[PDB]
């Protein structure tokens, strides 16, 4: 069942009484045709955001960018299997030493990392006018179709994965909440993975900035909950993993005796 | 690499880890001085001559 | 031209699974729906009971001045193909008989929001195969802001509105417009969707090589120890 | 069967049809001559390196380099044939004492050595250049042909030879097992045995550096593997000699009982 199949949101092409009523309008845009028009008033110009053909454009621009960028993750994974198969591929005939294969590995590293850190950052570029385009549908019907949340969540995937790893666990904190509302999306693992992983990160800097108490035991309260829901989505209850898991939380939170 | 104290095709420079090797570093040196020396006399040519066109 | 021949090698598609595609490109495999005009979706598209391939390609209004983002509109040119009988018994796409052509569908579209100036061309052929001049044989849907409805005929009264049939339009030395049409327009237009077709096939035929390769290459670091 | 007779990798110059092919080609060429013409891209220009001619130029680029560095092996050794001769017939005037013999003949065996290590870099630089030549054909289909593996081992087999004379042990293990993976050359015996001393040399800057074992026993494990191999090709199994080095090995390795 690929909603993208197709790669479109809702199809364009019934009743006698509706075929009808659109051939007399049909025959006023005719009486008043001015390509020239510009409306002084923006309000009922943009009446034309709520029909279904500005959807359709909507849909296939986010579709255009997160191709872009899902390419931009695609092809840096080419590059860098290639890069490590060409560098094992040529002599080193000045190098004799192990210190010397382990300063020509770490260059090898450091490349590989910059490239990787630039590669992540073009992407996140391209998710984010994904984002913002799949945001201004306005119409709630349109929204609710099986081709929009599969896009919807796949863009915010790959938002957030990319986002991580440039170290920038506060911000995806709000993205995965929205993801978890898409469909059974919240069944999965990985989203509540990430969560524990960036709401510790938060718990951190209030403890590192001395912050107030409120703002640490609610960030501290978030990461229990996900973490733990994390792992009954993997290994279920009364399992080894979720016993010990209790333990670490029951030790970790405030109990009252 | 252009001074000698390098192989432009093995990439390996002089070592003085054997006293055999540090004999022949002593006239490699030499020659690579000849050649810093040799560069910054030409340096110095056109510099004076720059000088002169500029007071001319 | 003999370019209609070379349509009919595309065949291999339907048991060819379709996992690489080109940007802002849409192809997929389906049934013929009512009234044989268009093609539907199936629920499976490595049934052998699928007969058309319909390769869609869609672009934004306004690309050519970099206002892509702007929203100014939406454009696509797509083309169907539609086989007739069910394909062979052995489930590898690899070897493949040519099958004949029981039409060629061409639909284009452009929607410009601002100036709402909307255009649908749609020309179907429906004898690819048989006889190089078959003129009476290719329907010319032209609509022009929503004018005429679907499927209304061209009146004589209105020429060029509605659907037809490329023996109506004149070919005169000062009128050349089914010259033009041909030489220009049509045949290029079946080029760049045939070239589509075996560039979507060589990529996907392609990844099934480098599988084996994983296999072949893993075996190869048990050497190491 | 020599390879090298006819000085080329492939010989070049049928169908009717392809010559009807070929003609038309070259008469658009005649139409846009221009031998100022430069690519912006690269990428047209650069599809060159897979044409025969391509092949055949770098062929005779590394086979050139081979020539003359062997040569300066073989120079090498006919003045030092020449050099120790002409000691022997010049008369020494003014030597009375066994002492004074020794201090002559080392100063002849200092001579000597030192021609040599010259000797030897002057071929290693030679050999070098052509290793280099033989890695820019990306032709598969001419890499496999007779003339190219009989040119690709005799320069490893220079090469090495040449390196292991600087003491330059672990450089050869790359090239050395390049050299056993082209048609029968792991059929022979000397390339195992280089193979058993820089495995042995490796094992031991590891143990003197006290570097991870992990290594050491990689190290060690690969200097019996060979040193068993050589004798094998050379002495045969069941032989005496395999025995001596069974008995070896087995007091090398680790065994668990």
């Amino acid at each position: 069942v690929d909603e993208l199949l197709k790669g479109e949101l809702v199809p364009e092409n019934l009743t006698e009484d509706q075929k009808k009523k659109k051939k007399e309008i049909m025959e006023q845009e005719s009486l008043w045709k001015n390509p020239d028009f510009k409306g002084y008033n923006k309000t009922f110009q943009e009446l034309h955001q709520l029909s279904k053909t500005f959807a359709n454009n909507q849909f296939r621009l986010a579709l255009s960018n997160y191709q872009s960028g899902v390419n931009t993750i695609m092809k840096n994974r080419d590059w860098v299997e290639q890069y490590r198969k060409e560098e094992a591929e040529k002599k080193r005939l000045d190098e004799k030493w192990y210190w010397q294969k382990v300063d020509r590995k770490a260059r090898e590293e450091r490349v590989v990392y910059r490239e990787k850190m630039k590669a992540k950052q073009d992407a996140l570029n391209y998710f984010s006018k994904a984002i913002n385009h799949l945001d201004e549908i306005k119409n709630p019907d349109l929204r609710e179709r099986p081709e929009f949340k599969r896009l919807l969540s796949d863009v915010y995937r790959s938002w957030i994965m990319a986002e991580y790893d440039l170290q920038n666990l506060p911000q995806t904190i709000p993205i995965l909440e929205l993801y978890i509302e898409i469909d059974d999306n919240e069944k999965e693992y990985p989203a509540h993975k990430y969560l524990a992983s960036a709401y510790s990160f938060e718990e951190n800097m209030i403890k590192k900035t001395k912050g107030p108490d409120d703002m640490l035991f609610k960030y501290r309260y978030k990461k229990n909950v996900h973490l733990l829901r994390a792992t009954e989505l993997k290994y279920g209850k009364d399992s080894p993993e979720y016993k010990h898991i209790v333990n670490v939380i029951n030790r970790d939170e405030v109990i009252s005796v | 690499a252009a001074l000698g104290l390098r192989n432009p095709t093995v990439l390996t420079f002089i070592s003085l880890s054997t006293a055999g090797k540090a004999n022949s570093v002593i006239g490699l040196c030499d020659d690579a001085l000849r050649v810093i020396s040799k560069q910054r006399a030409d340096l110095g040519a056109y510099y004076n001559r720059m000088e002169h066109a500029a007071k001319g | 031209s003999e370019v209609n021949k070379r349509l009919r090698l595309h065949t291999v598609l339907f048991k060819m699974k379709v996992r690489t595609l080109p940007h802002k490109t849409v192809l997929y495999k389906g049934k013929p729906s009512a009234d044989g005009e268009r093609c539907e979706a199936a629920d499976k598209q490595e049934a052998q009971d699928n007969t058309c391939l319909h390769l869609e390609v869609f672009d934004f209004v306004g690309s050519e001045d970099g206002k892509s983002s702007k929203n100014l509109g939406a454009k696509f040119k797509k083309m169907e193909l539609f086989f007739e009988g069910s394909n062979n018994a052995d489930p590898d796409p690899r070897k493949e008989q040519p099958r004949n052509l029981t039409k060629i569908r061409t639909y284009i579209y452009q929607n410009n929001f601002l100036l709402e100036d909307k255009v649908i061309s749609v020309i179907a052929d429906v004898a690819p195969n048989g006889e190089p001049a078959h003129n009476d044989k290719i329907e010319l849907f032209y609509q022009h802001d929503d004018y005429p409805v679907w499927g209304t005929p061209e009146t004589p009264s209105e020429k060029g509105v509605g659907k037809y049939i490329l023996s109506n339009v004149e070919n005169t030395k000062s009128n050349p417009i089914r010259n033009n049409f041909k030489k220009q327009f049509y045949f290029k237009n079946l080029d760049y969707f045939d070239k589509l077709f075996t560039k979507i096939f060589d990529y996907n035929d392609r990844d099934s090589n480098k599988h084996y390769k994983k296999n072949v290459e893993a075996l190869k670091g048990s050497l190491k120890y």
